[PDB]
């Protein structure tokens, strides 16, 4: 390498962040007496996004119909008291248009993308499969096989699993920490018309819905349409308001033969509606992202710090040089999940499982909880303010496309129960103090359990009782 | 002898040798004598020399340090002759 | 498997015979070992009977008792000797890139000095008492706990038997867990191997079995350097020592002069040249923390070469220690020597063992 | 400081409103005469949720339907933001 | 044996190695240059330490 | 020097860095040991004018050298579009902005009217010092001599070793071997292998300030204060 | 975008501008790796991976908010990073290992990308376009310095970049690739590459593979077979050929694809266009595809030929 290297004698000069900020049209917002919502956000254009978000997912589940609410969403799709199957499907074909239905743990989703001259066609479309879908037995055992299909093809997602493996440590004895799918013995046995009418009858009420039209759409059009197919919902009983449990601890699954090992540590965080959550994501930001193809240029103290002990020739006094052959790293990203009640706020390593008994899972652990201790103590303005930016370009990343926005303002709309215009909230990004962070991650980090879930060679990773004595310091 | 820190370090620095021809007799066939004179001559005058150069600082500062033994002991002897003690 | 035996370590061919002087340290290790292991086997420490128990029943009851007391002196005072000549070879060769073994070295030289003098204090006569007392009144300077502490080391106001008993006690102990740190020396050696006449970074090829050249060649320089020892032994048993520890303990009468064995002097000398005997203290604790190399730990710090103005230095510091320690036993009578006693003290402290490479840098 | 702005509780069952916020409050002690204390109750904010408030009495005492807003707790009452008049 | 920044290998200027007289007075020098100031210092404390501190005398009568 | 044209063009001086060597402090710290207690601190210092003075690497005098020898190179890949062959000139041309030469490669051809009696001084002492030892008779160069430990490792040295061409590397190493095998029997080449002064070249001490600067280069730029 | 890619390798580079896609963003002569990438990080700057884009040319793109990448200090280090080269030898190592994992994961995780490999290998068999998107094994270990600095020398100048915008003011780009200094210390040239046309086998035809005993089961497919049922299609050349192209390939997708998505729907099919200069495939990327499968594919295709007008605009 006789190349001299220019950068380390240079001056170079430094990019600063300055923000973007395009008006964009007000979200409007109505409710029928009923209670059910309508929120509309329009732009210039000539494809629109009609949707409706519904406030109830496999969160409500116990474990007797684990899956249901997948169960319900294949079986809306399978014909209706007026429409049939191919009926629906004809009807999307003639408009050019698919019909996609998204279900999560605390919401689902049933969204078309037309033109704005489909708008009441797709709008009839929707109430059709949602109220007068006809829901028999034999149609139920015609789709037991697709489901379980399904199951066995999303248990080969290794990220999804380690998910799945999160959130049934962190959650235990709540539907909160069970499986979308649910139990393979449920799909193919469990599940019944009568348990599927019970879920749609309970969870399937006025105040839990909302109509949401993104795009060249008509504010007046949609509330017509809402009065007219969705006024005579029920207005059933609240959405239940019970006491989830976070459990410390740790899921392990042990398989030698994968090429890569999937570790999750998270931390219980209250929920998205505290007033914490602006301060949560700003920790998401500030804990930041790795990828491998960055190499050493890792943009924050938490990456940063796992990933130099890979390049650092660790030349000691009295012990011999130990550098790492290679980096292992593949990536590192911090999550937040939030859910109404409580949340789930971590570091997801993806990593090489490396020699036998090595130290590498022992040294990426160890950095990672050393710098989940420093931020709990001390934050830097320039990395606060780091944080700060990034936070404001991610929330804006998102809004790409009418079907992202429209989705965007449903979560809201079912979550906070109205859009927070973005400006709002950049009114409440600069108004954060770095002590106030502090004491946020010092609240949720130092000294508490947290939830690990492993997937992979789990003959390097440590077990939770060490993890469990570094969340803090003798010197404290 | 293979997990020695000097082991890891001519792995580490050393390439992968290549091109070494090395000959080496029994001890049966090499003659004890057989340069026994002449290594003898060359160490001495090498050592010779070596003292020569790295002694002489010694040399220097142990004369003046004997200068004063000299001065001091006389000065000593002189005191207690003369009963000043 | 003798082949496996032959190749389970191997060193350079630079290997001078000044090599074997641990060899040699070995040897006489093991030669006081079993001496101070046959004389306790006859020895009572008291101030009633231990100097009578060694010269009327250890050295005239047995058939060799004499024989194996000789053994025991002559082997401290050789033992001291082949050390020294050992520290001197580590410092010509830049021997201190070999961290572990220098910081086990010096934790060695420590302990021996201290085994040396706890083995001389159990001979009750006229300098081990003196020498007991002129120590513990250096210890008696600690500001604050001093004179509590010297009563705990002493179990008294004065050296009494139960002052022999546990001085007997430590200097048993101490020799075995010097055994454990020449065995924590060897293995952080054939960790690091050895320097040689010059250092190189050596593949296999170019490096030789140990077994059995360099242990028959230690064989060698081991039986010459025994030869040299029994010169002593037999010829000149009281060579190294003072008479006046042939006359038993009075501690009423302090002799003429109170002078320590040949190879603590020059420590003596450190406290003849200080006046201030809290400063003298603090000055010999810093000289002997000072000769490891525990700093800087987390600094980044490595080792250059060795050149010939360093070697020229080197031998000017061991005539500094030798003048240091004339002078400081010649002081007592003549006054006059303190100048060269003080100029030869304050030029040992002023030598350079390692080359801070921290000597060259820029300013802010 | 930052908390939340002030809001309208709203009874529904009861029919019964009310505005409300957070109060800071320190130990009593000399003043600063240099000094107008800004907005505290509505921070970052010129004070617009006076008349908003004004403005919304006619519209929330005459009985208004906000089924669409959110609940707090398992309790009656609704909260409504103070950001915008209100018209329904 | 390095070229010129023209790229060609110029003669090398002619060269006796130093004999040992010289390699001599270098050591001598450099060993004076290195402590012959900080030993006269050094006796200079000595003797003032010693005539002071000590009570040596360094006269008769 | 062969660097004297370059060095000239550019204001600066044509005589070596090894000369212009000065003490500015009292204390050497931090302290470091083993080192007898005065020694330690570091008020009397002794040198033979040979140390490496790695850590005067740290200033912005030799930084924009280094940039002025840099731009002269990209300079000429503009006007004639060679940048490939310049940017992978050897450490060892005169016009690479790393170029370093040992003082004995220019004593015997120097100037020495700019030089005053302290740099002369210096000038014979090079000479004879390196006449000294006898690693020019063991057919070895200066830089061979540069050889990392097993403990207390010189990190930039070994990178600095494995940045140097294969083939150099090899011959570095059978001149290490060559040596190893004459100090068996302490002997030297024939006396017509003597090494010259200006044969004795710093093919290495380039690679390690490359090795130098580079690592200090994250250091300068933190992405923030507390990382690692 | 630079202009390099496999369409302008050979049979002993194969590969190589995989290397020039990693070796490019690594350290260069004037702002190493960490210099330029975390500058652009702690900007609030998404610096994404580089890719190539129609095996012609290698884009590296950069998103931020607008008035962050008008900035002239970005293009400035895009600038130094595409005339200023080092591609030093432990950086090479680095971008084999990188090469390596991107061929063996795409592989095993992105089995229709590497089946597209395959189809395009085979597809246009002795032409430009046939070439390998991965580094085949043995050049794993040829690829070098000299060897990157020799293909740099060939595709050097201003000719082969180009720079696209999206949400930025045409003048404000002018602004900030106009301001480097660096452009204006490098060499003035305009140097153009071109490669030659292409034609078209493909075929009943193989790549084998015995997954299950390549990978664990466990979270990866390895009991499937996949197969590429493909035409030849226009290129983008003529643009009307390649809107009707465009509405024969949503006709087909949509007339395959279900219409009713669901969140856990698998992955069995694919209806491809792949869209060259002059040249194209259209066709269906299955497992465990079957004859009458092929065949309804094909009656499918000829069906949509004989559309009318009034049919054809549902389509369209
Ligand atoms: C490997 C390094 C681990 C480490 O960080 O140790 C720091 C070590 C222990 O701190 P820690 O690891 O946080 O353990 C605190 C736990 O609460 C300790 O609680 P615990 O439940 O883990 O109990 C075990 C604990 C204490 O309990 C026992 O050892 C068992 C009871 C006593 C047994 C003997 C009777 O053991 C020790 O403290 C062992 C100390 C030896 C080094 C480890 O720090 C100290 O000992 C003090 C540091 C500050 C003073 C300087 C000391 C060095 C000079
Ligand atoms: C005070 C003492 C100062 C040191 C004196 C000793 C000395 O200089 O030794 C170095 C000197 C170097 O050996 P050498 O002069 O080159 O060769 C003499 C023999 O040929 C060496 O013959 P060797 O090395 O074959 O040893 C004979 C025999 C060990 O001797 C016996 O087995 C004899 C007793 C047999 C009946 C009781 C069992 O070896 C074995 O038993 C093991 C051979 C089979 C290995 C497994 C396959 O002698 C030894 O090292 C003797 C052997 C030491 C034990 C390791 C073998
Ligand atoms: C003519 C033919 C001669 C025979 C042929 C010959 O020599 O063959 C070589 C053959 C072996 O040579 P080799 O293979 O190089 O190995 C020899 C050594 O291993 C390695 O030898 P080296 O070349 O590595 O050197 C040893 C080195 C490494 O150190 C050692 O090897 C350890 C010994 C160092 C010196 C002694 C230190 C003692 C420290 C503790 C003292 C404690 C005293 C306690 C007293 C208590 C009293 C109560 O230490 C020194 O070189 C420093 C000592 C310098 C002595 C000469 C000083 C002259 C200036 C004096 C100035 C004025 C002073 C004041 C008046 O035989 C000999 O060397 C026999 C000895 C020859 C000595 C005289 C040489 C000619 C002059
Ligand atoms: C466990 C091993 C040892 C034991 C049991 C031991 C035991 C004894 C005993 C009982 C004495 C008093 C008898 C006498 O003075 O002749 C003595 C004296 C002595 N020992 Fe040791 N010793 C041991 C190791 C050492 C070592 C390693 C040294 C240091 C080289 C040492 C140095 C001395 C000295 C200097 C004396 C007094 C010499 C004299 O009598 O004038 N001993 N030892
Ligand atoms: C009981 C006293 C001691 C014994 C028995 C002893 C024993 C040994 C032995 C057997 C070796 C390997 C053989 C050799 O190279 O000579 C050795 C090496 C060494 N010892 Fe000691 N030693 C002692 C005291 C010391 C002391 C006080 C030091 C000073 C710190 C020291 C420093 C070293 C060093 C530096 C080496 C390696 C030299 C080199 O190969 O470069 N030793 N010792």
């Amino acid at each position: 390498m006789t190349t001299p290297s220019l950068s380390s004698i240079l001056r170079h000069t430094r990019p600063i962040f300055k923000e973007t900020l395009r008006a964009a049209r007000p979200t409007l917002q109505n409710a029928l007496p009923n209670g059910f919502r309508i929120a509309s956000e329009s732009k210039d254009g000539d494809t629109c996004t009609v949707g409706v978000w519904i406030d109830a997912g496999s969160r409500w589940e116990t474990e007797k119909n684990n899956g249901v609410a997948h169960f319900l969403e294949h079986m809306n799709f399978k014909g209706t008291g007026k429409r049939s199957r191919q009926d629906i499907e004809f009807g999307m074909e003639k408009m050019g248009a698919h019909l996609n239905a998204y279900t999560s743990r605390e919401h689902t989703c049933y969204y078309v993308k037309c033109f704005k001259k489909d708008v009441p066609e797709a709008v009839d479309i929707l109430a059709d499969i949602l109220l007068n879908s006809k829901r028999t037995e034999q149609d139920l055992d015609a789709e037991r096989q697709t489901i379980v299909q399904e199951k066995e093809d999303v248990e080969a997602r290794i990220d999804e699993v380690l998910m799945d493996h999160l959130h049934s440590a962190a959650f235990e004895g709540s539907g909160l920490g069970l499986s979308i799918l649910g139990p393979l013995e449920n799909i193919q046995k469990s599940i019944t018309k009568g348990m599927i009418d019970d879920f749609v009858k309970t969870h399937y009420t006025g105040p839990r819905m909302a109509l949401v039209g993104s795009g060249a759409v008509d504010h007046g059009q949609l509330c017509d349409l809402a009065s007219k197919y969705f006024g005579a919902l029920p207005t059933g009983q609240p959405k239940p308001s019970g006491f989830t449990r976070f459990l410390g601890g740790d899921k392990r699954e042990t398989n030698q033969l994968n090429p890569l090992t999937h570790v999750a540590v998270a931390f219980q965080t209250p929920g998205i509606s505290h007033p914490d959550a602006i301060k949560i994501k700003v920790l998401e930001q500030l804990l930041g992202s790795y990828s491998r193809d960055k190499g050493e240029a890792a943009y924050s103290c938490f990456a940063r710090a796992i990933v130099m002990d890979f390049y650092d020739p660790k030349v000691g006094q009295f012990f011999r040089p130990n550098k790492a052959g290679h980096n292992p790293i593949h990536s590192l990203n911090a999550f937040w999940a939030p859910y109404s009640d409580v949340g789930l706020l971590g570091f997801y390593a993806i990593a090489e499982p490396g020699k036998s008994y090595g130290h590498e899972w022992e040294n990426i652990l160890h950095y990672a909880m050393r710098e989940l201790i420093r931020v709990s103590r001390n934050i830097s303005e320039e990395e606060f303010e780091r944080a700060k930016n990034q936070l404001k370009l991610q929330t804006m990343l998102q809004l790409d496309g009418t079907t992202n926005i429209a989705d965007d303002i449903g979560r809201q709309v079912l979550s906070f129960g109205a859009r927070v215009p973005l400006a709002s909230f950049f009114e409440q990004l600069d108004a954060i103090s770095r002590e106030d962070l502090i004491r946020v991650a010092h609240e949720y980090f130092y000294d508490k359990d947290p939830v690990v879930a492993v997937i992979g060679d789990t003959d390097n990773v440590p077990e939770y009782d060490a993890l469990r004595a570094v969340t803090y310091s003798v010197d404290l | 002898e293979g997990h020695s820190a000097y082991v890891a370090l001519e792995q580490r620095v050393n390439t992968r040798q290549k091109g070494i021809i090395q000959r080496h007799l029994s001890p049966y066939d090499v003659d004890i004598r057989g340069n026994g004179f002449r290594q003898i001559y060359r160490l001495g005058m090498q050592k010779i020399r070596y003292f020569g150069l790295i002694g002489t600082p010694c040399l220097l500062v142990a004369g003046a340090y004997r200068g004063i033994w000299v001065f001091c002991e006389r000065l000593e002897d002189e005191r207690y002759w003369s009963n000043a003690l | 498997n003798k082949i496996s035996l032959y190749r389970s370590y191997s060193t350079t061919i630079l290997l001078s015979p000044a090599y074997s002087l641990g060899f040699c340290a070995s040897i006489f290790i093991v030669i006081q070992i079993i001496s101070g292991y046959i004389l306790a086997s006859n020895y009572i420490a008291s101030t009633n009977e231990s100097f009578n128990i060694i010269h009327n029943v250890i050295m005239r009851e047995l058939d060799t008792g004499w024989l194996i007391r000789f053994n025991h002196i002559n082997g401290c005072a050789f033992l001291f000797i082949v050390i020294y000549m050992h520290i001197y070879r580590s410092l010509y060769h830049n021997s201190i890139t070999k961290t572990s073994v220098w910081i086990v070295g010096i934790i060695m030289y420590i302990l021996i000095c201290g085994i040396a003098f706890t083995g001389y204090s159990l001979v009750y006569g006229q300098m081990s008492l003196w020498a007991i007392v002129v120590i513990c009144s250096l210890v008696t300077a600690i500001p604050f706990i001093g004179n509590k502490l010297l009563i705990l080391i002493w179990g008294g106001n004065i050296v009494s038997s139960v002052t022999l008993q546990r001085i007997f006690c430590i200097h048993y102990l101490l020799p075995l867990l010097l055994i454990l740190f020449i065995i924590i020396h060897l293995y952080n050696l054939h960790n690091v191997n050895s320097t040689g006449d010059n250092y190189f970074i050596n593949n296999r090829y170019d490096r030789i079995n140990f077994y059995p050249l360099l242990l028959i060649r230690d064989v060698f320089i081991g039986s010459n350097i025994l030869i040299i020892y029994n010169i002593f032994v037999y010829y000149y048993s009281d060579l190294f020592g003072h008479p006046d520890n042939y006359v038993p303990a009075n501690p009423l009468v302090t002799p003429s002069e109170i002078m320590p064995e040949f190879y603590l002097l020059p420590f003596y000398a450190l406290i003849r040249a200080i006046p201030h005997k809290v400063l003298g203290i603090i000055i010999m604790v810093l000289f002997l923390l000072s000769l490891t190399n525990l700093y800087p730990i987390y600094f980044i710090r490595f080792y250059n070469n060795i050149n010939i103005l360093q070697r020229s230095l080197l031998l000017l510091l061991l005539l500094d220690l030798v003048i240091a320690s004339k002078l400081c036993l010649l002081i007592n009578h003549y006054e006059s020597f303190y100048l060269l006693l003080i100029l030869s003290i304050l030029c040992v402290l002023s030598h350079h063992i390692y080359n801070t490479s921290f000597n060259f840098s820029n300013s802010i | 400081m930052n908390h939340e702005r002030p809001w309208v509780f709203l009874n529904k069952v009861t029919g019964k409103w009310g505005a409300c916020g957070w109060q800071p409050f320190w130990k009593a002690t000399s003043q600063s005469l240099n000094y107008i204390p800004d907005n505290f109750i509505a921070l970052r904010t010129n004070g617009s949720w006076v008349r908003n408030l004004w403005q919304s009495s006619k519209v929330l005492d005459r009985g208004l339907n906000a089924s669409g807003y959110p609940t707090v707790g398992t309790t009656d009452w609704v909260r409504i933001p103070l950001d915008a008049p209100l018209e329904a | 044996a390095t070229t010129a920044v023209s790229g060609e290998l110029l003669t090398k200027t002619p060269y006796t190695r130093p004999g040992y007289a010289a390699q001599w007075t270098c050591l001598v020098v450099l060993f004076l240059k290195n402590q012959l100031l900080m030993r006269l210092f050094f006796a200079f404390v000595a003797y003032v330490v010693a005539m002071k501190v000590f009570g040596a005398r360094f006269h008769v009568d | 020097m062969n660097d004297a044209p370059i060095l000239a063009k550019l204001g600066l001086s044509k005589v070596n860095t090894y000369y212009f060597q000065r003490r500015k402090h009292i204390f050497a710290l931090p302290i470091t040991i083993p080192n007898f207690p005065l020694a330690a601190l570091g008020i009397f210092r002794s040198t033979d004018m040979f140390e490496e003075r790695t850590l005067e690497r740290y200033s912005r005098d030799e930084r924009e050298k280094t940039l002025g020898k840099a731009a002269l190179l990209l300079k000429e890949a503009k006007e004639k579009g060679n940048y490939s062959e310049l940017v992978r000139l050897d450490p060892t041309d005169p016009r690479h902005p790393y170029y370093f030469e040992h003082p004995w490669q220019s004593a015997l051809k120097m100037d020495t009217v700019s030089l005053t009696p302290y740099q002369q001084y210096l000038r014979w002492h090079c000479l004879t010092y390196r006449a000294m030892h006898e690693w020019d008779r063991q057919g070895l160069l200066y830089d061979d001599l540069m050889q990392p430990k097993a403990l207390a490792t010189d990190p930039f040295l070994e990178e600095a070793i494995l940045r140097l061409p294969y083939n150099q590397r090899v011959e570095r190493e059978r001149r290490l071997s060559r040596a190893y095998d004459l100090a068996l029997r302490r002997e030297y080449l024939p006396d017509e292998d003597c090494i010259h002064p200006e044969d004795d070249v710093a093919y290495l001490h380039p690679y390690y300030h490359m090795v130098v600067d580079e690592h200090r280069e994250q250091h300068e730029n933190p992405v923030d204060v507390y990382s690692r | 975008l630079y202009k390099d890619g496999p369409v302008y390798e050979n049979i002993f580079n194969a590969g190589i501008s995989s290397f020039m896609k990693h070796a490019l963003t690594k350290d260069g002569l004037t702002s190493s790796e960490y210099i330029t990438k975390t500058f652009l990080q702690k900007a609030g700057i998404i610096v994404h991976e580089p890719t190539v884009v129609n095996k012609s040319a290698i884009a590296f793109t950069v998103e931020g908010f607008r008035d962050t990448l008008a900035q002239p200090a970005v293009a400035d280090k895009f600038w130094q990073s595409l005339l200023f080269p080092r591609f030093s030898p432990e950086n090479v190592k680095e971008v084999k290992r990188l090469v390596e994992l991107e061929s063996k994961e795409t592989k095993r995780d992105s089995p229709f990308a590497y089946l597209q490999d395959i189809l395009h290998k085979t597809a246009f068999k002795g032409s430009p376009l046939g070439h390998t998107s991965f580094v085949p094994a043995y050049n794993l270990g040829y690829i070098d310095s000299n060897k990157l600095f020799d293909r740099w020398d060939a595709h050097y100048g201003f000719g082969n970049i180009a720079v696209i915008a999206t949400n930025i003011e045409h003048e404000a780009v002018l602004a900030a690739i106009t301001d480097s200094a660096w452009v204006a210390r490098a060499h003035n040239k305009v140097g153009g590459v071109a490669a030659p046309a292409s034609k078209y086998s493909g075929g009943e035809g193989y790549d084998v593979v015995h997954r299950a005993k390549e990978f664990d089961d466990q979270f990866t497919d390895v009991y499937s077979t996949y197969t590429a049922y493909a035409f030849k299609a226009p290129g983008r050349s003529n643009l009307k050929e390649h809107a009707a192209s465009l509405v024969i390939a949503q006709a087909l997708s949509n007339a395959v694809s279900p219409v009713l998505n669901t969140s856990f729907a698998p992955k069995r099919l694919e209806v491809f266009y792949q869209a060259y200069d002059t040249v194209g495939l259209i066709g269906l990327s299955s497992v465990q595809a079957s004859n009458a499968q092929l065949k309804a594919f094909k009656a499918a295709l000829s069906k949509i030929g004989t559309l009318s007008e009034a049919d054809l605009a549902v389509h369209k």
